[PDB]
RNA sequence: AAACUGGGAGACUUGAGUGCAGAAGAGGAGAGUGGAAUUCCAUGUGUAGCGGUGAAAUGCGUAGAUAUAUGGAGGAACACCAGUGGCGAAGGCGGCUCUCUGGUCUGUAACUGACGCUGAGGCUCGAAAGCGUGGGGAGCAAACAGGAUUAGAUACCCUGGUAGUCCACGCCGUAAACGAUGAGUGCUAAGUGUUGGAGGGUUUCCGCCCUUCAGUGCUGCAGCAAACGCAUUAAGCACUCCGCC
């Protein structure tokens, strides 16, 4: 059964880039739209369009790539998972691929990048690596 | 792309093999060369190649190895951030160092890395020290090295909003 | 509600045209007093066999047609009686559907 | 090669009519395949219930030679 | 093994609205009705393991459910288990 | 292992021993022989003395004793 | 402070189950029954061999063998069908009829409203051989006897032959018990066979084309692997829980 709904999304990305096609669908879920917002604004996904019917979904996503049809993103990776939680403080505030990757981060003010938390000094859990 | 053998070229003899072919009676040999080649500014490849006497063998690798070159960028003589490099039984980690630190790198990879013009460095072996797959592995590595200017032009932003 | 069957046996060919009518309505009373609902009984033919049964290369065979819930103890009587005659070489029970 | 028992629509198969039944066994009395006569996966199971049912109620021979 | 006359038979009394084939009394009624018949006839057949495994898993669903009814409403919990005769 | 796997039952490592356990010894004098006192050599007396042959493929007569 | 994990009051239908309408099957337990063949018995005809091997011999036979014809008695296994077919959690399950009974698949959209997944300790089942009590005993056959072969042959080969192999009830609890591949869930090119269903078209389509579920095989891409290889039935990309090095 699915336990661990964040990894499912995040591994969706995944297998469907690195087959290198334009689309993917997801059903839909609170941070799951944070997420794919905050992967929006850095510069990793073109767009994401929301339709939804009678159930939760979906949540459409429409990948990006570069001029001779490189890959933007390139790898994905969930840090804290069910069964292993992981915390962060104020400076433990991680530094992916030294800045030239992000960190996603659930604060008591907003799921948030990881430039925004240590500009703010807060810390929180810990969702995943894009770099 | 090809990097044409076109420089100014200091070799390196990497390692040598006595190999053997059992025939009909006895036994035969030919000796088996690796050698890496690089001008110590940012151009490394690497090239095998067999011949029966020593001289003969180095010369036949130094031909292949010049066919083959790769760019290795870097920030200020360190690399430009850390990169683990697989490649058949052979995990060689490496980190950015400190201005003067040196290079802490084992045989095989110290020889690829000091040729490219590498000059402040960490590694780790993770695997096995088969000299081979040694220099596969860290050309491996080094080849996932990303600058900073083409993720900011990738993406739709500028330098200096990603650092 | 009920199931279906149909029996099928093989009287010995060498008797009378009384005999026969006694044996065929036995066995109606018989599958009845039980609880059986007979719902045809016919005659089909004089055939000779592919093999001797006994000492038997020909005989006549009967058909009939009955339903009666699943779990009633008719059927069985006829078999406990059919396999200690002495005019029936042979029968087959069968669920019809 | 047609399923003969699909060429008309038949539905029971009653291991009485032994007319319809004799075109399945070989000039020996044995079943013959699925193959030599083209019948499909079911009829054939049906079919071999039906002629196991006729050679115990004396219409059909088991062995033929004499 | 109960038959399909008995099934409703015992659905129509366990119902709460009109249509009511789900709600967990229904069901534990009628695995109830069908876990005494198997118990027959393994009394009977005791050497039929392959039914026993389905006695078996009905007696895991069974129990199952009654524990969801209580973790939710004790009220209705014990008012069935009065009503049905089990809880040794 | 999962790390519920890990929690309910940790790891444990090998443990090592020396190759001169003669070393580690105790008196016999008033009780018993203790050990914790690594000692870097020891004492006796020999009770003989003589020769003897190695193993393959090596060829002598090396000197030994036997030390109480 | 209030995003996430935990607690409390609610609400929802996609997971999970239920109802209604259908489908396939060597799934299991009990009780009867059929034909082919082997053995022994009875009777007729019938003359000197039969049987066996790389060659022979032991064995059976002129108290009439083998062969051949007709009749009886008993036991065990089910030819053709039969198929990289079907069913079962595994061990396993093949003649036929009836009785009692477990699970799976497909459509629908009445219903309940997260009722789910995994599972240390514990229980249940588990090929063959073996053990106990009482039956049965045709063929085969450890042990054993006799004949051969060899330097020897407490073997391989031939003639015999006891437990056992079979049934009822108890015990045992192990196998290369194997796909040497734990269970659940989602995602990632294509091509081609076959088993059981459901839809649309042309419509005697009931034989053809297309779509779609669930099984079962072959080839092959990304990716993985130390190579062999695997590849929507993963040994790929990922999360949960157990066993083990």
């Amino acid at each position: 059964v699915m336990t661990d709904p964040i990894a499912d999304f995040l591994t969706r990305i995944r297998n469907a880039n690195m087959v290198k096609h334009e689309t993917l669908e997801v059903p839909a879920s609170k941070i799951k739209r944070d997420i794919a917002e905050i992967l929006k604004r850095e510069g990793f996904i073109r767009d994401v369009e929301y339709i939804e019917d009678d159930k939760q979904g979906v949540i459409r996503v429409f990948l990006k790539y570069g001029k001779n049809e490189e890959r933007v993103i390139t790898n994905l990776k969930r840090i804290s998972k069910p069964g292993l939680r992981a915390y962060v403080k104020a400076d433990e505030v991680p530094k992916v691929l030294n800045g030239l990757g992000i960190a996603i981060i659930s604060t008591s003010e907003g799921v948030i990048t990881d430039k925004e938390a240590r500009a703010k000094n807060i810390g929180g859990e810990v969702i995943a690596y894009v770099w | 792309y090809i990097d044409p053998k076109h420089l100014e070229l200091e070799d390196r003899v990497v390692a040598i093999n006595r190999v053997t072919k059992v025939v009909k009676g006895g036994r035969r040999l030919r000796f088996a060369a690796l050698v890496v080649v690089g001008d110590k500014n940012g151009h490394v490849g690497f090239g095998t190649g067999k011949a029966q006497e020593v001289p003969e063998a180095i010369r036949k690798a130094i031909e292949d190895a010049k066919k083959n070159l790769v760019e290795v960028p870097m920030v200020g003589s360190t690399i430009p951030h850390e990169v683990i490099g697989v490649f058949g039984g052979g995990r060689i980690l490496m980190k950015p160092a400190v201005e003067g630190s040196g290079v802490a790198a084992g045989g095989p990879v110290r020889a690829v890395l000091e040729l490219a013009g590498v000059a402040d460095i960490t590694s780790k072996s993770l695997g096995s020290n088969t000299p081979i797959n040694v220099v596969r592995a860290t050309v491996e590595g080094l080849k996932q090295l990303k600058r900073a200017e083409e993720v900011a032009a990738l993406r739709g932003k500028s330098v200096e909003e990603i650092i | 509600q009920d199931t279906k069957y149909e029996i099928m046996y093989i009287i010995r060919p060498n008797i009378d045209e009384e005999a026969k009518t006694a044996l065929v309505e036995r066995f109606d009373t018989i599958l009845k007093d039980n609880g059986a609902e007979v719902i045809e009984s016919k005659d089909w033919e004089k055939r000779r066999l592919a093999y001797e049964m006994n000492g038997f290369r020909e005989g006549i065979y009967h058909i009939v047609n009955v339903t009666s819930p699943s779990t009633a103890g008719a059927i069985n009587e006829f078999d406990r009686l059919a396999k200690i005659n002495d005019d029936i070489i042979r029968h087959m029970i069968v669920k019809v559907e | 090669k047609v399923d003969y028992i699909a060429a008309n629509h038949i539905e029971y198969i009653d291991y009485k009519d032994t007319e319809l039944l004799k075109r399945f066994i070989s000039e020996r009395g044995k079943i013959l395949p699925r193959r030599v006569t083209g019948t499909g996966a079911k009829n054939q199971r049906k079919l071999t219930i039906a002629i196991k049912r006729a050679r115990i109620m004396g219409l059909l021979p088991f062995v033929s030679d004499e | 093994a109960i038959s399909q006359e008995r099934k409703n038979e015992i659905i129509k009394e366990y119902a709460r609205h009109e249509g009511d084939t789900g709600s967990p009394e229904v069901q534990i009624a009628v695995l109830t009705e069908d876990i005494n018949q198997l118990n027959e006839h393994a009394r009977t057949h005791k050497k039929d393991h392959h039914s026993y495994r389905g006695l078996m898993k009905k007696i895991g669903h069974r129990r199952n459910l009654l524990a969801y009814l209580r973790k939710t409403d004790i009220q209705r919990y014990r008012e069935l288990i009065q009503r049905l005769g089990l809880r040794r | 292992p999962t790390i519920n796997q890990l929690v309910r039952k940790p790891r444990k490592s090998k443990v090592e021993k020396s190759d001169s356990p003669a070393l580690n010894k105790g008196y016999n004098s008033f009780k018993k022989t203790q050990t914790n006192v690594n000692s870097p050599q020891k004492r006796g007396v020999c009770t003989r003395v003589g020769t003897m042959t190695p193993k393959k493929p090596n060829s002598a007569l090396r000197k030994y004793a036997r030390v109480r």
